[PDB]
């Protein structure tokens, strides 16, 4: 009902490409943050597993997997409308989360140790 | 959507009323109406369990897989000190480790008497 | 050597105190739980701790008697009094001094 | 065991685990009564004994084929009184008073006990040191001089 | 208040040993065998298992305090007539000592021998939640030293931990005396009215 | 012993001297003749499952072995019947009726109403503040 | 009606605070010598309540005391236990840290946001900063978050991170304490200083990280994959007073608790601006004498200010007959030539 | 152990948020997404409005400096996952029932 | 204050002046420190000075301290009940007040009831110690309040009881005396702008409670020099 | 407070060696034991008089009731 002023309607609309067949198409889960540039890589290394430790600017890159609920919410022509693109709601597939961990260096035993 | 034994809503977002109080065939909320007019999950069952551990006893003492409690000769002491006995003779005779009074008295850190059952005390 | 004694240096600080330096340090970090915890209560953000004591405890209002003898509407039978509001927003202490 | 409780349809939920716990602490499938737990402990003085956590004479002289009942000694001397008389009630005493400064190794004089026992068992009855012990004496000052 | 340097040679092989025989003492009490090395991943286990217990692991002191006391035989049962440096007539710290003028062979021991086993209130060392004793110990810790054994005596000095468990058997041996004050004053009162 | 007339003893004994003819085990066969049973001491688990139709509750039980509880507790397998077909339900019915009452009476306490207070004891709510900060000189 | 608090030491309150007592919150500091008025400021009472219990529990020496409370530095009788005193180097937080900057760090870290996640139990691990739930990860993720925050704080990364918040991460055990890395920097904690083994720099530890740590003691018993802290000294540990004892781990310890009772209560030097106060009384040593026999830290305490006692010529010796039970032999010419005046 | 990637994309079209499992509403209805503008990562609208319920919702304010979802998509023959990236919504539900406030006096 | 000990002795004192003390009437004087629980962290006492406060009240228990950040301590103690239904504790001025803690729950942010369950529900359901635990303690509520549906009304009745113990003014409708009850007692370590974050807490100290009255949890000892400050 | 005239336990009048050690470290410029050891120095059951004074009586006299300042 926008009670404060500045809340803009929004009126022109990128496009959706879903078909959602019956080839196949898969509306995934991939997860993305911001503290890295978005457009910035186009090398990246994932997998099922934890295969996935990366480092892109000099950062202890990584993906945290885990699989163990959230909305699409569609527009039809023009108007955004968060229409849910379902069979019958939705339901997520597959996590592709980029992550950012942190390692120390290797611990020194062998310094400090007077005989 | 039913999880364990509670009856829930899709619009409200309540625990329903128990199946059972309700009338035929028919279960709904109180915020908004839940749509339950046929009491679709009109069967249900919740296994419990107790907990095992709650009932200690002598016999669960046997029942682990460490020392629960001694033997009849599973304290065999080895504290021997070479100082005489007057009632048994045995030279053997354990110490306790303690300190009675307050800071104006020797060491109170016992003997005991090894044979005959006798108690000694380290005055100073 | 494994150490030192001192008998010089104490001549030299009983005759002669120190102009800019406290001597022997560990003994002033010694009482800093008592030090510095009255310190707190007026150094610190946002006024210090009295100075955010007292914008926890703000609002002591009470209403007076008169009705406020308007027309005879809604909001002049069902009236006890006009909104006064007591409050403490600074407080300070200042420093020993004397006066008579 | 297996046995299947029904209840009715105005009942609510309740919680069926805990009271399980509860009564089957509570249920005694063989207690003899006001006694406990028997143990057989180190053998003194070549003496084979036993130790009964609990005071009941009348049922052990029921178990005379494993027990010599000519010889069971306890601790509760007002039980003693009930049962074997008064003089058995002042030997206890006695030995209730040495089994305690024998323990720290303080060998006061049984002369000292058996004054002590015969003024507590002057009455026939286990007469204690206190103001309900006082109760029967003569000379009044003592009494107002008590408390 | 000096031995011969034999007496340590005396102690240290089963002294070094001594941690394994607190071992041997947290093997029996487990009930595992053949002289598992502490690190197992099984035997913490157990011994966690007897950690949140109060009479389990009370039965673990009273294993090894039995055990760990027959070292202390081993070592008073050899030096101390014979070790010491200077022989009885002369040997002024047991003159008083074996007469009855003032101490006896505990506070002898503790000066030339050893101190031995600080057993709080007859247990042990009381334990931290994580199962250390000190944090200057690997927790679950199947040692002697940790049990609170001290290896040293007074003559030499004793450790900084061990000399912090010795602090407990102070600590909690002071505080009968302030618990006892008027026990037995109205009790003798209450005998010289009646008995009067 | 010396005051306060013990009819009740927090903790009393009784020695029972056993004949010359008994062995060990026909004595500890004995201690377990007379001592206590808790029926606490016989059970592994307590199995419930619940349902409704119409509320329904399955009971089950779970024993130790029969060559444990017999030989530790001198109790046959019909012993223990004869206490669940006895003792152990009637004490179960009452604490199902005597919970139910605590459902049917009152479905709350009010909230509203100041109990007294929480870390106060009801002699004097303090110890002392005038003398137990002496040494032991003083 | 605040003077009148600091006069009597009730805390005489119309609406109540939070504690329980409303008595002997204040004392008299007195000035019998200077270790009995230093010990006022490093004195701490465990709470008026629980002289009451006589479960010796609250009252019993704890290994948790390790390098905050001083094993050794309290009095004999009533409060024997109940009035134990801090360290040599237990430093006491007082401002507040800032928080502004760190859990910006920890969703830098493997850490999921609190609100976003829909996760509890103790089988994951409860991130907080004084009191606030902010996140869940798995055990072995905060296993490694409490070395990871550690590299980033003592090293110089940014000035956000303090160095007085301590981080006790509870390594999930069984049946054991409740799991979780609990993070605290705010007022009225208790604090020591530590040596940290990789990148080797003096830390900070509190008393919630100390029971999941193994700090060693010298470094001839550092051993390997156990220890990641050292002390700089093992007399860290000790109060000031008790430090002060020659040779202080040679004597039978009850006679190291006797001794800082018999260590206030001398007559030293109260103070030597004795012309310009008043007090009810001032028991003022006339021929102050340094010891010989004396510590490495009375010097930096500057306890040369104030000399208690003196040296005289002992002949450990049975020799008169007038001398048992601690009883000791004056010589009279010491005497008569000054030996201990005092007025 | 790669797959590419289609594009950026930030626009407002589609939110992504979470909920209580177990929610069928009545999906006879189109939402409502407004924007507040101010040149950074903006607060985002729930609007849902059917006949029997009327209920709002926001965006969160607090750790937004980490953390953009995404909705992307897939396709057997390019095999790559594109973006529809969203801020999180973190909001409830309720109905217009939920509304009786009562008097809160006496008189 | 920033004085030499040159000039200390310029205007007389010694010149290793202490200080930190309170010179009352000439005698100096100066505050004890304390030892009281550490604060903003649920400890899990167990305690048998609970039994005392009525029937059905167990031995357990979470207790918390949250200071204020103007030092101001405040206890909010969480009992554990055997009906199931555990019970919210505070203190106000010198009295001792008890509510239901899905009350609170309500009224921290705006939930529904399938919010607070499934708040509470994270993961773990097939353990059957949370899932029939947590019912007694939904299915009670309902059942003793079933006319405070949303966090408007359930404000409308927590500060209509509480309303004249504190001394509010009549200017105040009911639910913003329920809202300063809810700023000013229960977990303080924020107070306002953290009403959703004040119910992760409470998210937090049932949690471990449950995890307390099965013996997952081992009861943390307040004097082991860890939870005291 | 001021030196003591005779030695307690000996009896040798020690009011005379106080006042040589800043011209044995500055005149005479050595370390402390060389210091400590020519000018007269000889019996450590007196020998203390030198290391174990203190001298409070410079720390009073600043506290001077009588002059301006």
């Amino acid at each position: 009902f926008s009670i404060p002023d500045g809340f803009k309607k929004c009126k022109h609309l990128k496009n959706f490409p879903l078909n959602g067949d019956n080839k196949q198409q898969q509306v995934w889960l991939i997860k993305f943050p911001s503290n890295v540039d978005i457009s910035k890589l186009k090398s990246l290394p994932v997998d099922f597993e934890s295969s996935t430790t990366m480092t892109i600017d000099k950062h202890d890159y990584k993906i945290m997997d885990d699989t163990d609920n959230m909305t699409l919410l569609v527009p039809s022509e023009s108007k955004e409308s968060l229409k849910i693109a379902s069979t019958a709601p939705l339901q997520f597939d597959k996590v592709f989360s980029v992550s950012e961990t942190a390692k120390i260096p290797a611990i020194d035993y062998s310094k400090v140790r007077v005989p | 959507s039913v999880v364990g034994s509670l009856i829930f809503c899709l619009d409200c977002g309540d625990l329903l009323e128990n199946p059972n109080a309700v009338l035929g065939s028919n279960v709904e909320c109180s915020q908004c109406k839940a749509i339950y007019p046929k009491s679709q999950f009109s069967n249900l069952k919740v296994v419990t369990t107790t907990a095992d551990d709650a009932f200690p006893s002598s016999l669960r003492a046997k029942k682990s897989v460490v020392k629960t409690s001694l033997k009849k000769n599973e304290l065999k002491d080895g504290a021997t000190i070479k100082e005489k006995c007057p009632q048994c003779g045995n030279e053997e005779m354990n110490y306790h480790t303690l300190q009675l009074r307050s800071a104006d008295e020797g060491a109170t850190v016992f003997y005991t008497c090894t044979s005959c059952g006798y108690k000694f005390r380290t005055n100073n | 050597r494994t150490a030192d004694f001192r008998t010089l240096e104490r001549e030299s600080r009983f005759i002669n105190p120190p102009k800019d330096k406290s001597a022997f340090p560990l003994l002033q970090e010694a009482v800093q739980p008592h030090i510095g915890s009255f310190n707190a209560l007026t150094e610190g953000p946002d006024g210090g701790l009295l100075n955010l004591g007292v914008k926890d405890i703000g609002e002591k209002v009470i209403f007076d008697g008169k009705p406020l003898n308007s027309e005879d509407e809604i909001s002049n039978s069902g009236y006890l009094g006009n909104k006064l509001s007591v409050s403490v927003e600074q407080v300070s202490i200042a420093k020993p001094m004397s006066n008579d | 065991c297996e046995f299947k409780l029904e209840l009715a349809a105005d009942t609510e939920k309740l919680l069926m685990v805990n009271i399980v716990e509860e009564i089957c602490r509570k249920s005694i499938i063989r207690q003899i009564p006001h006694i406990d737990r028997c143990v057989h402990p180190e053998p003194e003085n070549g003496k084979r004994v036993l130790v009964t956590e609990g005071v009941n004479f009348q049922a052990m002289w029921d178990q005379e084929a494993f027990i010599d009942v000519d010889g069971i000694t306890s601790n509760d001397v007002a039980a003693v009184l009930k049962t074997y008389g008064v003089e058995a009630a002042r030997n206890t005493i006695v030995n209730e008073i040495n089994n305690v400064f024998s323990r720290y190794a303080i060998s006061v004089s049984f002369r000292h006990l058996d004054l002590i026992a015969d003024m507590m068992t002057r009455q026939g009855t286990y007469l204690a040191f206190n103001r309900q012990g006082m109760e029967t004496s003569t000379s009044s000052f003592m009494k107002m001089s008590y408390e | 208040l000096r031995l011969t340097a034999e007496g340590n040679k005396w102690r240290t092989d089963i002294l070094k040993t001594s941690v394994d025989t607190g071992r041997e003492a947290a093997a029996e009490v487990t009930n595992l065998d053949k002289d598992t090395p502490a690190d197992d991943p099984e035997l913490l286990k157990r011994l966690q298992e007897i950690l949140r217990d109060n009479n389990k692991s009370g039965i673990l002191d009273a294993v090894t305090s039995s055990k760990v006391n027959a070292i202390t035989s081993q070592v008073v049962s050899k030096c101390v007539p014979d070790g010491t440096m200077k022989k009885f007539p002369c040997n002024s710290m047991q003159a008083m000592a074996l007469s009855g003028a003032k101490g006896s062979n505990v506070n002898v021991s503790q000066i030339m021998c050893l101190l031995g086993q600080q057993a709080l209130e007859g247990r042990r060392v009381p334990v931290m939640v994580s199962g250390k004793t000190l944090p200057s110990f690997k927790p679950y810790e199947t040692d002697a030293m940790a049990g609170g054994y001290v290896k040293g005596r007074f003559y030499s000095g004793i450790k900084p931990q061990e000399y912090y468990f010795h602090c407990m058997a102070g600590r909690e041996g002071l505080i009968d005396t302030a618990v006892k004050t008027s026990r037995s004053g109205y009790l003798q009162r209450c005998l010289t009215k009646q008995l009067e | 012993i010396v005051m306060t007339a013990s009819a009740a003893i927090k903790t009393p004994q009784m020695t029972l001297p056993i004949w010359n003819d008994v062995s060990d085990e026909q004595a500890d066969t004995f201690c377990k003749s007379i001592s206590k049973v808790l029926l606490s001491e016989v059970i592994d688990k307590v199995i419930v499952t619940e349902t409704t139709g119409a509320r329904s509750y399955v009971i089950h039980m779970r024993f130790f072995d029969n060559n444990e509880y017999s030989e530790e507790y001198d109790v046959s397998k019909e012993e223990l019947q004869n206490v669940i077909s006895n003792q152990f339900i009637h004490l179960l019915e009452a604490a199902i009726v005597k919970e139910i009452k605590k459902q049917k009476r009152t479905t709350g306490p009010d909230i509203g109403v100041a109990v007294p207070r929480l870390q106060t004891d009801v002699a004097n709510s303090s110890s002392n503040s005038k003398r137990l900060e002496e040494d032991n000189d003083e | 009606k605040m003077q009148y608090f600091l006069s009597t030491g009730n805390l005489v309150s119309q609406s109540g605070l939070d504690l329980q007592q409303v008595s002997g919150y204040t004392v008299v500091a007195e000035k019998i010598n200077f270790y009995r008025f230093i010990s006022h400021f490093r004195m701490v009472h465990r709470g008026s309540f629980f002289a009451q219990l006589k479960t010796t529990t609250v009252r019993k020496l704890l290994p948790e005391s390790w390098g905050f409370l001083c094993p050794v530095h309290t009095p004999d009788g009533s409060p024997c236990g109940l009035l134990n005193h801090f360290a040599h180097k237990c430093r006491i937080s007082t401002q507040q840290s800032d928080v502004s900057r760190i859990p910006s760090i920890l969703y830098s870290l493997g850490v999921a946001p609190a609100s976003h996640t829909f996760a509890a139990g103790p089988s994951l691990c409860c991130v907080q900063i004084d009191g606030k739930i902010i996140g869940w990860v798995s055990h072995e993720q905060g296993k490694i978050i409490a070395d990871t925050l550690r590299y980033w704080k003592v090293e110089g990364k940014t000035p956000g991170l303090p160095i007085d918040l301590e981080i006790g991460y509870v390594p999930p055990s069984t049946r054991g304490q409740y799991p979780g890395l609990y993070l605290f920097g705010g007022h009225s904690r208790m604090l020591r200083p530590v040596r940290y083994l990789p990148l080797d720099k003096e830390d900070i530890v509190g008393p919630f990280e100390q029971v999941y740590m193994n700090i060693a003691v010298t470094p001839q018993e550092i051993q390997n994959n156990v220890h990641t802290h050292v002390e700089f000294t093992p007399t860290n540990i000790l109060s000031i007073l008790a430090n002060l004892t020659p040779f202080s781990d040679f004597n039978q310890s009850p006679r190291n608790m006797y001794q800082c009772q018999m260590g206030k209560q001398t007559m030293g030097t109260p103070g030597v601006a004795l012309c310009h106060r008043s007090d009810n009384k001032l028991y003022r040593l006339q021929t102050g004498q340094t010891p010989i026999v004396k510590a490495n830290l009375y010097d930096d305490y500057g306890m040369d200010n104030f000399p208690n006692g003196f040296n005289a010529v002992v002949a450990v010796i049975s020799y008169t007959g007038y001398d048992m039970d601690d009883a000791m032999i004056i010589n009279k010419s010491a005497d008569e030539r000054g030996f201990g005046y005092g007025t | 152990s790669e797959i590419e990637i289609e594009s950026v994309q930030d626009q407002p079209s589609v939110a992504v948020g979470s909920f209580f499992k177990g929610f069928r509403a009545p999906s006879d209805t189109t939402f409502d997404l407004y924007k507040k503008k101010k040149s950074e990562k903006d607060e985002f609208v729930l609007h849902g409005e059917n006949e029997r319920l009327e209920y709002e919702g926001y965006t969160d304010s607090s750790s937004q400096a980490s953390n953009q979802y995404v909705v992307g998509l897939f396709n057997p023959e390019k095999k790559s996952i594109q973006l529809y990236k969203a801020p999180v919504l973190v909001s409830k539900v309720v109905s217009k029932s939920s509304k009786n406030l009562r008097g809160p006096k006496i008189k | 204050n920033k004085m030499s000990p040159y000039e200390l002795v310029q205007h007389k004192e010694e010149s290793d002046e202490i200080g930190g003390y309170f010179i009352v009437n000439g005698i100096e004087k100066l505050i004890r420190m304390l030892i009281v629980q550490r604060r903003n962290h649920p400890m899990a006492i167990i305690r048998p000075s609970f039994a005392n406060r009525g029937a059905s009240y167990s031995h357990y228990g979470i207790q918390i301290r949250s200071v204020r950040p103007d030092q101001t301590s405040q206890t909010n103690v969480l009992h554990y009940l055997n009906d199931g239904q555990v019970t919210f504790r505070f203190s106000w001025r010198k009295n001792e007040y008890l509510v239901p803690v899905v009350m609170i729950l309500k009224a921290l942010c705006h939930t529904s009831d399938r919010e607070i369950f499934d708040g509470i529900i994270g993961n773990d359901v097939k353990d059957s110690f949370l899932t029939d635990r947590l019912e007694l303690l939904l299915r009670g509520f309902k059942k003793r309040y079933p006319h405070l549906q949303n966090r408007t009304q359930v404000l409308q009745y927590l500060g209509d009881k509480f309303r004249v113990v504190f001394q509010a003014s009549p200017d105040q409708s009911d639910l913003e005396v329920g809202q300063e009850v809810l700023d000013r007692i229960v977990l303080v370590h924020l107070g306002k702008d953290g009403s959703q974050d004040k119910f992760r807490m409470l998210l937090f100290m049932i949690r471990k409670l449950y995890s307390l009255v099965a013996g997952e949890c081992s009861p943390d000892n307040p004097d082991a020099t860890q939870h005291q400050e | 407070m001021i030196v003591p005239v005779r030695c307690f336990s000996c009896g040798k009048v020690v009011g005379d060696k106080w006042e040589s050690y800043l011209n044995l470290l500055q005149e005479d410029e050595l370390d402390e034991g060389t210091a400590l050891s020519r000018l007269g120095l000889k019996r450590y059951c007196c020998r203390r008089m030198i290391l174990t004074h203190v001298d409070l009586i410079e720390k009073f006299l600043r506290y001077n009731p009588l002059e301006k300042r």
